[PDB]
């Protein structure tokens, strides 16, 4: 019958799906390719387009194109793409049939929600819409409503404290370091060993070697001298060709930049040190039930043994009485997909959707209105 | 190189 | 001219890693319950009481004949060798005159095996014996010595 | 045939042989060497029956090259004779060959990559200036190897009797700075054996001389397998010594340099060309590729050209490209190789893939016209509407 | 009374001089050549192999090889010969009697600066020695403590960013793409008039055409007009052999490749978008001092109308309102050379360097927390 | 060719 769809559209990986569902149907690679070479043959393919896995595929040729970078969409003719082949081919809909719950980063610009809403209603002629904050849906999604939400996607970081249903918006915040400059970072260092990566479509294959085998350091100083002293720490990837490369004291270093952003030369503070202080940002009497709520979420906080060393790094910042537990829940590389379902199945914000005449009667500005 | 490029 | 780039790459002999390659199957009883042959305590027995023909029998009673083990192998030959090279010169007719086809078969090859260790007079009498097994046996059992995929 | 009447004809114009056909065939209608004679008189050979003309061209000059003096108007697929080309161009579109009235046919020739430009701008202008054909398309011929097979992807090993070129395709589209050019094909593999064949005390310096050494090399020689087995063969024993009876009468006898001779093209050292094998230079123009293509160029190698039919040739690419390949890339590691895929896809029908491709191009295309470079825009541009093609030329 | 050695050793030319000169000792190209014929004329001086300027003089019957490829030494039997030259025939000093200073550029292995020292320290038995980041040694020449350098060597091209002397390693950028890639792509180039080099032994004759032909175009699109409507910008080379080559429209276009790598198929950008992105990365204080102290080095820069065309480039690339000034002298094809003789000779720098006992205490490990 | 090989 009628539903309302739910498409997350995060940076780096773009989810989609019904709501109802406990995972999202379509998820895939935003990314756009673009062939870099000029076609000779009669009988290949589309030209000046490829979108999500297809892309992905036929990566040799192409130059790849992420549309959102660090939470802001720069390239609208592409992200519309995206959105077309996310409705159309993907999840096989038409989207003037649904409404249609997306998600924004908090802080970014005004203009971003107001072209979102501008195409939505534009192009797509979706009946109605409604974009909410990523770290809403993830408290959303692990049904608590105290907690501090702590997401961490590919192109923005964002801790978002709520206690009661109320959000306070003086202590939001948001880190830009995330997941992509990890993958920099390691893009970087891996030349030490020799392995050079500087290609847009090699930039995937570091990136699958980042999520396969880095893991965060519980003790880094201490890892670091067990991988200088012994090589019972070294791993071993294999390249698509056939190759196979060997890595090392890298494992850690490159995810330990989410503590020590001075590894990158960003003079700003660790993305625990994030946490303290926009939990110290709150009321005196509500910082004990968020010292004890702190939820996980998105596909940067997947390395093994980063609850353990972010409820390390809180205990040594908090007092002693005050006791820290990391909720860590083994499903958050899509949580806040989740929680937007979830939103898309409560009678009570079913009358909270920016109508199609809403929309006619003030103009795209009306999602300030509505949403928050 | 070792992987990537030549050298 | 001459080359002068690297052609190292030629040596390695990669044939002989192939995963295509024959490999020789051997059967599963065969291989895990192996035959010990003959018993060497029963032929040099029935050598000192002086029987010819009985140890010659004896030596042919039972034969390594589908084992892997090289040691039983070795010591098959060589006590069937310390049979055939003890004969007179006179009784091998009537040796070879009694024995089937396959007791021809077998004995061609433990001669056939006999040559490749020789003695002073080993293969002198290894000669009168191959003549006597090929006059009864013909180029057939030569044959099946050649076409043989496990040796004795 | 289009649906204009007008025959579209498919020519090949290669450095060692023409073959030339119609549009969707499915085998070259003539294949004849590409080769100019002139009669001359010799002290040593005598006929007096035989009509032979003042210009014999193609087939007949090379049955009948003992009383002819013969040169090739192409080399290294650069045209160095022009009139000679032109008497085998007026041949190949004779009475007594394909039979068209080249004023109302369409035509598509090929060409090598990495060639100068000069030439094709004359080839263009040749075939609209002196035959005036209605429509001239230039292809390439890598391009037209992967259109017979019936691919998208694969690296073209393409070894003429002019010259060795290796051309990677990916997914339909052309990388053209891994395009490869070895100048090593049939013609220096048979300089080469006429070297060797001298060492025995065996004399062709004449012009039709080669073309005995030629049929001598196509029927005799061979590419080793394992280069050191082969030369234990022909040092310890005498199983590789073979007899060929020459035209005159004469018997020649050819031993180990059945494959020495065709071995120039693995061991370029051996003729004083300085660079890397055909299998080296196919490994290197692979890896020179992206990693995300590697893995599929590997499983694609499409051989095409005569020069690569010797026997065992794909085979001993196959067995050089493996031990390249752990060496290179696995680094030593011999349990890795067993997962090495390697496809050399060597078709029976791979003396003529190029003509084959062109065919099947060109029954795509015939019925359109901003694919064929018409005559008019010729008359209003010049050499500027090879534009068309994707060649920029001013 | 002992001087420092400064011996550059980059891809392409080795510069070797005394520390505290205006200029550097000997330079000749590092090439190793082995014979390709066996000569029977015994006892006339034949070798196993000529290094250097020895080796060009005999190039027509020698394989000319690089030890040095991007960079990185991928033959340390022939390094060790360019070094043994260097030390006993071309300087003729003893090396046991002077630290050396050697230069490398960034982001190369680790493996590479580890052997460095073992080979400086083990076989030539040196008492001290150094690597500088030639970029930094490009700016010390230039007499400056704040500019980006932007070093184009033979084999790599990299961008150093620098402030009041406090470098920003964060925003080190590198380019393997230089002379040694626009002499075959020129070698392809060449082709197209009929002209065909394929020799080791000619490649040289290409470089020499290149270097002594080849301009870079202040407006592409405009130079290609121009050579296409009259013959007024053709040269003629001859060749050691008697031929004549002309080259009319290559002459910019081997050039041209330095500002649209595409042209070799290569993703990356081009040396002016790869400045500008150095100088992007920086803070947005220091950005203006960046921007009016462009300096430019190595022999790759020292093409007629680089400098206007860099200027052309990062002016229409950088804000309106900064002024852009590429330092660009006559003498930068050996500033990398001046900077190192300058920083060798310094009083302060006595106890930089890394002295024979401090090697013997933790082997070749060490050039790792001493050198910059 | 014209310059660098024959053809
Ligand atoms: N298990 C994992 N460990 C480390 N990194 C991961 C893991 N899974 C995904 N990633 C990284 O997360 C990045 C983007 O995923 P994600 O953050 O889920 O996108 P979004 O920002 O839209 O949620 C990718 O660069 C990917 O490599
Ligand atoms: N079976 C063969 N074995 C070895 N060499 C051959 C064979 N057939 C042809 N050749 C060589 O290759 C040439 C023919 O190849 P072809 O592809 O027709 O050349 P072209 O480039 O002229 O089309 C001949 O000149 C001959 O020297
Ligand atoms: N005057 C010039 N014009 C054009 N290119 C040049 C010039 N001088 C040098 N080059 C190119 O730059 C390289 C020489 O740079 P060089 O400073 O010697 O490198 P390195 O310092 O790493 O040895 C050569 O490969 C050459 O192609
Ligand atoms: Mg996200
Ligand atoms: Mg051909
Ligand atoms: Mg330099």
């Amino acid at each position: 019958d009628i539903a309302a769809l739910v498409v997350d559209n995060g940076s780096g990986m773009c989810k989609a799906g019904f709501a109802g569902d406990d995972a999202p149907r379509a998820v895939f690679p935003s990314i756009v390719g673009r062939p870099r070479h000029q076609g000779v043959m009669v009988g290949m393919g589309q030209k000046d387009s490829y979108v999500g896995d297809e892309a992905q595929s036929k990566r040799g040729i192409l130059t790849l194109k992420y549309p959102i970078e660090h939470g802001i969409v720069t390239n609208w003719d592409d992200m519309e793409k995206i959105w077309h082949h996310t409705f159309y081919n993907e999840l096989r809909v038409a989207p003037e049939e649904h409404p249609v719950l997306l998600t924004e980063a908090p802080l970014n610009p005004k203009a971003n929600r107001e072209k979102m809403t501008q195409i939505m209603f534009e192009t797509f002629n979706t009946p109605a819409m409604y974009v909410a904050i990523q770290a809403v849906l993830s408290l959303y999604a692990s049904g608590r409503t105290t907690g501090i939400v702590m997401d961490s996607g590919d192109g923005v970081t964002h801790t978002v404290p709520i206690y009661e249903g109320y959000a306070l918006p003086h202590a939001i915040l948001r880190l830009d370091l995330a997941g992509r400059d990890l993958t920099d970072y390691l893009m970087k260092i891996l030349t030490e060993r020799g392995y050079s990566f500087t290609t847009t479509a090699e930039r995937e294959i570091v990136r699958d070697i980042k999520e396969k085998l880095c893991y965060v350091a519980l003790d880094f100083e201490q890892e670091m001298a067990t991988a200088a002293s012994s090589s019972s720490l070294e791993k071993s990837y294999e390249l698509p060709d056939g190759q196979v490369i060997t890595i090392g004291n890298e494992r850690f270093r490159c995810p330990e930049a989410l503590f020590q952003p001075s590894f990158l030369g960003m003079e700003s503070c660790g993305i625990h040190e994030t946490t303290f202080n926009s939990i110290m940002k709150c009321d005196v009497d509500i910082r004990k039930d968020l010292y004890a709520n702190t939820v996980l979420s998105g596909g940067t906080t997947m390395y093994p043994g980063i609850a353990d060393r972010m409820q390390k790094e809180i205990t040594a910042l908090a007092p002693s009485t005050m006791k820290i537990k990391i909720i860590a829940p083994p499903e958050r590389k899509y949580s806040v997909w989740i929680g937007g379902s979830i939103l898309a199945s409560l009678s009570t914000f079913q009358q909270m959707w920016i109508s199609k005449q809403e929309y006619d009667e003030s103009g795209p500005s009306i999602v300030h209105r509505k949403c928050f | 190189w070792x992987a990537x490029c030549p050298a | 001219a001459r080359n002068t780039l690297s052609s190292r790459f030629r040596r390695v002999d990669i044939d002989e890693f192939d995963e295509n390659k024959f490999v020789d199957e051997q059967e599963e009883a065969a291989a895990a319950a192996a035959e010990p042959g003959p018993d060497p305590s029963e032929v040099d027995g029935l050598l000192r009481q002086g029987d010819m023909l009985r140890a010659f029998h004896a030596a042919l009673r039972n034969s390594p004949v589908n084992t892997k083990n090289q040691a039983v192998k070795e010591r098959a030959q060589g006590v069937v060798l310390k049979v055939l090279t003890n004969f007179k010169s006179s009784e091998i007719e009537q040796a070879v005159q009694s024995l089937d086809r396959n007791g021809v078969d077998l004995l061609m090859k433990y001669i056939y095996k006999g040559f490749e260790k020789p003695t002073e007079n080993s293969s002198a009498v290894l000669l009168q014996w191959h003549e006597k097994a090929l006059a009864v046996g013909g180029l057939g059992s030569i044959i099946r010595v050649l076409t043989a995929r496990k040796t004795v | 045939m289009d649906s204009q009447g007008r025959k579209v004809v498919v020519c090949d114009n290669g450095t060692g042989f023409v073959k030339c056909g119609y549009a969707g065939s499915n085998f070259p209608e003539h294949i004849f060497p590409a080769l100019v004679g002139r009669p001359i008189i010799r002290s040593t050979t005598k006929v007096g029956n035989i009509e032979i003309k003042d210009l014999m061209v193609g087939d007949e000059a090379s049955e009948l090259r003992s009383m002819l003096e013969v040169n090739y108007p192409m080399e290294n697929g650069i045209v160095r004779n022009w009139d000679d080309m032109k008497h085998l161009w007026d041949y190949t579109f004779g009475p007594e060959k394909l039979n068209i009235d080249t004023r109302n046919c369409k035509i598509l020739l090929t060409e090598p990559p990495m060639n100068p430009t000069k030439n094709r701008e004359k080839i263009v202008e040749v075939m609209f200036e002196t035959y005036q054909f209605s429509g001239v398309y230039v292809a390439i011929q890598a391009v037209l190897t992967l259109y017979a097979q019936g691919l998208l992807t694969g690296v073209v090993v393409d070894s003429g009797d002019g010259v060795t070129h290796i051309c990677p395709v990916y997914e339909g589209f052309s990388l053209p700075h891994l395009t490869r050019r070895l100048d090593i094909a049939g013609r220096d593999i048979t300089r080469y054996l006429i070297k060797l064949l001298l060492l025995r005390g065996y004399a062709f310096n004449h012009s039709a001389d080669f073309e005995t050494v030629r049929m001598i090399k196509e029927k005799l020689c061979y590419v080793g397998y394992n280069i050191e087995q082969e030369q234990k063969l022909a040092l310890e024993t005498t199983v590789l010594v073979e007899s060929y009876t020459l035209p005159d009468g004469r018997i020649i006898k050819v031993g180990g340099e059945r494959f020495e001779a065709p071995e120039a093209l693995f061991q370029p050292h051996l003729i004083n060309v300085e660079g890397v094998g055909v299998a080296e230079l196919l490994f290197n123009t692979i890896q020179a590729a992206d990693i995300d293509t590697r893995s599929e160029f590997y499983k694609h190698i499409v051989l095409s050209g005569g020069s690569t039919m010797y026997p065992g040739l794909p085979s001993r690419l196959e067995r050089e490209l493996k031990q390249l390949y752990l060496e290179r890339v696995l680094k030593g590691d011999v349990e890795k190789l067993s997962k090495f895929k390697i496809r050399i896809e060597d078709p029976p029908r791979r003396k003529h893939m190029v003509f084959l491709g062109g065919a099947v191009l060109a029954d795509i295309m015939k019925d359109k016209d901003n694919f064929w470079m018409t005559r008019q825009e010729y008359q209003e541009k010049g050499v500027r509407v090879l534009e068309k093609l994707g060649v920029t030329v001013r």
